[PDB]
């Protein structure tokens, strides 16, 4: 646990001196759409078993409950 | 100048220290030299 030699420079403004809510809302379509076409696939994989076993419970359970019948 | 006594000197101090911007420069191994925020926040005190 120790640190490193490093020669940087870096430049800094006060707290008070910039505007501070308006950057929440600002283009929020783009990130939007980043976000949607950077993760479908991982969402297409966490809900595709979900959706997929329970269309077959489902359809099975009224398969079995119409067959009984008389 | 003798006419600037105790009670001046907290007036003008009240006037410029207390409470206000503060621009900074360093220069070599200043690693471990506190960020912005703690000397901004030293410029008042809770105590008081
Ligand atoms: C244990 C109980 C004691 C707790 C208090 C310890 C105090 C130690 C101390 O000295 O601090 C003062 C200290 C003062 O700094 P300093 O270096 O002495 O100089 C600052 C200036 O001089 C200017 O600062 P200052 O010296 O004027 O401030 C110190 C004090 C003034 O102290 C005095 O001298 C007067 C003493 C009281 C007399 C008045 C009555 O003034 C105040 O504290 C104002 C508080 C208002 C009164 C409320 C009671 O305050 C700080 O630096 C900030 C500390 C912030 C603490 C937050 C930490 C939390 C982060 C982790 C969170 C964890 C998450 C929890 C989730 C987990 C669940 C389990
Ligand atoms: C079965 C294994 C299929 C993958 C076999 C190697 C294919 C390598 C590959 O790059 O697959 C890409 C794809 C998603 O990866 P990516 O191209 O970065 O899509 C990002 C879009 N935002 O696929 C993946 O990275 C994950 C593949 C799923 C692994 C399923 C294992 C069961
Ligand atoms: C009760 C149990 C509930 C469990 C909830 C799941 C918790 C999973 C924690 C996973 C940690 C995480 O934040 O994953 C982030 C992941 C990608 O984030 P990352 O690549 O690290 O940052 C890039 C910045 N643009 O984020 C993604 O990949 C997005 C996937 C979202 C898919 C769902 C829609």
């Amino acid at each position: 646990k120790g640190f490193v030699p490093m020669k940087a420079v870096t430049y800094g403004l006060s707290p008070f001196q910039q505007k501070i809510m308006p950057g929440l809302w600002k283009d929020l379509p783009t990130k939007i759409h980043h976000k949607v076409s950077e993760n479908w696939i991982s969402a297409t994989l966490l809900l595709g078993p979900l959706v997929g076993v329970y269309s077959y419970v489902q359809n099975y359970q009224e398969k079995e409950k119409l067959s009984h019948r008389y | 100048i003798d006419a600037v006594d105790a009670s001046t000197i907290k007036r003008v101090a009240n006037r410029f220290i207390y409470d206000k911007d503060i621009a900074i420069a360093a220069m070599g191994p200043i690693q471990r030299l506190p960020d912005y925020n703690w000397f901004r926040r030293r410029t008042y005190w809770n105590r008081y």
